[PDB]
């Protein structure tokens, strides 16, 4: 589930980019602003790693799933925000403090458990919800 | 952006207490001054509606809107013409005993360039 | 015939046109805006996403002949009043839109 | 000039690129002469409307002047010095350019002025602002779309420069650099299948004779 | 260790990033204009010229330690944020900033 | 010292006309309009060979300092003049004859004072600063 949509959210990143250098535009649908937002993270998290830092580069298949996880799950949220109403500038801000956490989890391994799925990443989850509902309001 | 609210005034004296009594000009408490020229015909100089004009226009940018009668601004054509920014806008608007008339008005000059 | 219709040229017509006017209009939308997009834009920009979706995605082992592939042509095309669908006979249209 | 070996690369993505930016730049102008064409119609009418509700108002002001047996406007200069009737600048996107828009805000500053007392005649100044307030009103929802106008006159430039811009020059410099390299680039590679043939023939001919 | 650091490798790789930006945020204004430019890329044009003068830009009888470049670096590199630099780990670049 | 300014001004100048090509001449600074009219002046004088009477005469290294002495001068003055405000036209209206000058300059037979310093060259030096301060105030 989780594939089709990293591939969609950077395939459309692509096209945008495109657009914002030939054109030289003026504005963006508030909608376009979040696909470009979430494609840089997916580039952090993902395609930045270092294979002399075992920090970052190191997840077991399942930590690999919770990651992306979290990620498909903060695209859904902002899709529906703008629908009911939010600037994109009220999405991103509002949204902040969870933000930051997802970025920076990108220098984690295993290490506070034997376990794949970590508390780290759940609790994470019911907290992007609760700032959801913040932005949309 | 938002730091300009104030509108200034050039106008005949009949028009400019109309407009004021509305409440839209002022005596500034940063500067001591109007923001209203207050005209007279035949009584008043050529050049006082010039320095009115440039004072609102450039040498203030926190005027919004400066409304002008067009039979004024026809005085002082060249420095109507000449100011072609947005910010603050300029609007020629019919003065008092005349109805629109196309060939005193600085921005439809400017439209007439590209469409 | 008798394995596809005569109306099997029109709508090759009305289908290939309208998702070009669509990949134009996804383009077209990302500099102006939605708070600034022409209403035959919109139109256009739901037709790429519905032709992409039913006529090109399909499963493994779905299939197809001409009359299949024509019933789910008219209900791409319904979403377009009659006056935007002119490439096609009025004989055919007021049948299938 | 330019690499022989794979300025094919670069080229190829560019060359798109241009035809591509090109086709969406003449949509940009067109919905910009689109808004353009619709918005001069409508700011010859609004000039004018305000014409007018400048006029029937400052004329009612004018007989309320002279009826009561005094100049007012002297003492309305004196006793102002807030502005009543304020405005919020706004950005409303018109096409791809954000343009701007004011609305206007009636604060409480002041309501009326301190002046009126004029016995019989004073009732003639206090419905004359009642008159003028709503007047000034509609000039100032008007004179809001007066500002859009000029903004979209200034994009307009810079947008028919691009049009122009991209098909004159981009598209046959990409055309000229990319057809030049293709052809220095198949040419090293024919003449060295001629070359290895050339020796093989001679190779060929020593082995067959005795 | 003991005259080229740790942070090393860490600097390098920032010091290219902030590069390939500056040299295609030259390349966006030439054709369009300052169209597609803003404060990110504006930023990162100023950094361009900075480094090219002042960094690459010594002597032919200038020895320079290993030390030294790297004391060099980081005052050049002052024109962002922490929270802009993630190509560093965040342990290091508070040390070295 | 004037080798130095010299090969910046050509190195500007071509960068400032992809500009004027695409953009046009209305993103220009005060300043590159001077960079631009020197040094077409530059491209004439020095490159061109060709006659327009007689194919140009001998041009020593003293000579060819001396043109590289108004060039650089007018430059300078130019420059310091529009920061100062100042009008464009006033300052290229006003250089003028000094420009037909140094243009012609080449066909005319070396030595005019000196070879090492014509009077020709060195009367313009002058005139370029009593334009410099008619301009400035």
């Amino acid at each position: 589930v989780l594939r089709d949509r990293m591939k969609e959210i950077l395939s459309n990143a692509e096209e945008l980019e495109q657009v914002v250098q030939l054109v030289g535009k003026s504005a963006l649908s508030d909608s376009d602003k979040i696909t470009l937002d979430v494609a840089t993270l997916i580039k952090e998290d993902f395609l930045q790693q270092n294979g002399y830092s075992t920090y970052d580069a190191f997840c077991p298949i399942w930590k690999t799933f919770d990651m992306m996880r979290a990620f498909i799950s903060y695209h859904d949220e902002a899709q529906k925000a703008v629908a009911n109403g939010a600037n994109w500038s009220k999405l991103a801000d509002s949204t902040g403090d969870v933000k930051h956490a997802v970025s920076s989890s990108k220098f984690f391994e295993p290490s506070r458990g034997e376990k794949e799925v970590h508390g780290e990443f759940e609790k994470l989850l019911s907290t992007m919800q609760e700032r959801f509902a913040e932005s949309t309001d | 952006a938002e730091k300009r609210t104030l509108i200034a005034v050039i106008a005949d004296e009949d028009t400019t207490t109309g407009l004021l009594l509305a409440g839209i000009g002022q005596i500034t408490p940063e500067t001591q001054e109007k923001n209203f020229f207050v005209y007279q015909e035949g009584k008043t100089t050529k050049e006082e509606i010039t320095d009115k004009f440039n004072h609102f226009t450039e040498e203030r940018d926190d005027i919004a809107i400066l409304l002008i009668n067009q039979h004024i601004a026809e005085n002082i054509r060249a420095r109507v013409d000449s100011f072609t920014n947005a910010f603050p806008a300029i609007l020629e608007i019919p003065s008092k005993d005349h109805p629109y008339d196309p060939e005193k008005d600085s921005v439809l000059k400017r439209v007439r360039k590209l469409f | 015939e008798g394995m596809t219709r005569k109306d099997h040229g029109d709508v090759s017509n009305q289908l290939y046109a309208k998702y070009a006017i669509g990949k134009d209009a996804a383009a077209m939308k990302a500099v102006v805006g939605e708070e600034a997009l022409s209403i035959e834009d919109k139109l256009s920009l739901e037709f790429l996403e519905k032709f992409e979706k039913t006529f090109i995605t399909q499963g493994a082992y779905e299939d197809r002949t001409v009359f299949e592939s024509l019933d789910q042509a008219w209900s791409l095309l319904r979403i377009y009043p009659k006056e935007m669908l002119n490439r096609i006979s009025p004989k055919i249209l007021d049948e299938f839109y | 000039v330019f690499p022989t070996r794979m300025t094919l690369g670069l080229m190829k993505t560019k060359l798109k690129g241009a035809n591509q930016g090109y086709s969406l730049l003449k949509r940009k102008s067109e919905a910009l002469t689109k808004r353009f064409r619709d918005i001069t119609k409508r700011i010859d009418d609004a000039k004018q409307k305000m014409g007018r509700v400048m006029q029937t108002a400052a004329f009612s002001l004018a007989e309320v002047s002279y009826a009561t047996g005094e100049n007012i406007g002297y003492q309305v200069q004196e006793s102002v010095s807030t502005a009543r009737f304020k405005v919020r600048a706004r950005q409303e996107n018109v096409s791809g350019v954000y343009l701007s828009q004011f609305e206007s805000y009636i604060d409480p500053e002041i309501n009326d002025f301190r002046l009126t007392g004029l016995g019989r005649g004073g009732q003639q100044v206090q419905r004359a602002k009642e008159i003028y307030s709503r007047a000034v009103e509609t000039l100032v929802e008007l004179a809001s779309l007066q500002t859009a106008f000029i903004i979209l006159d200034e994009v307009i430039k810079v947008t028919n420069r691009r049009v122009n811009a991209i098909e004159h020059v981009i598209i046959p410099r990409t055309e000229n650099t990319i057809a030049y390299i293709n052809s220095e680039l198949d040419e090293l590679d024919r003449e060295e299948f001629y070359r290895l043939k050339k020796v093989q023939e001679k190779k060929q001919n020593e082995t067959a004779k005795l």
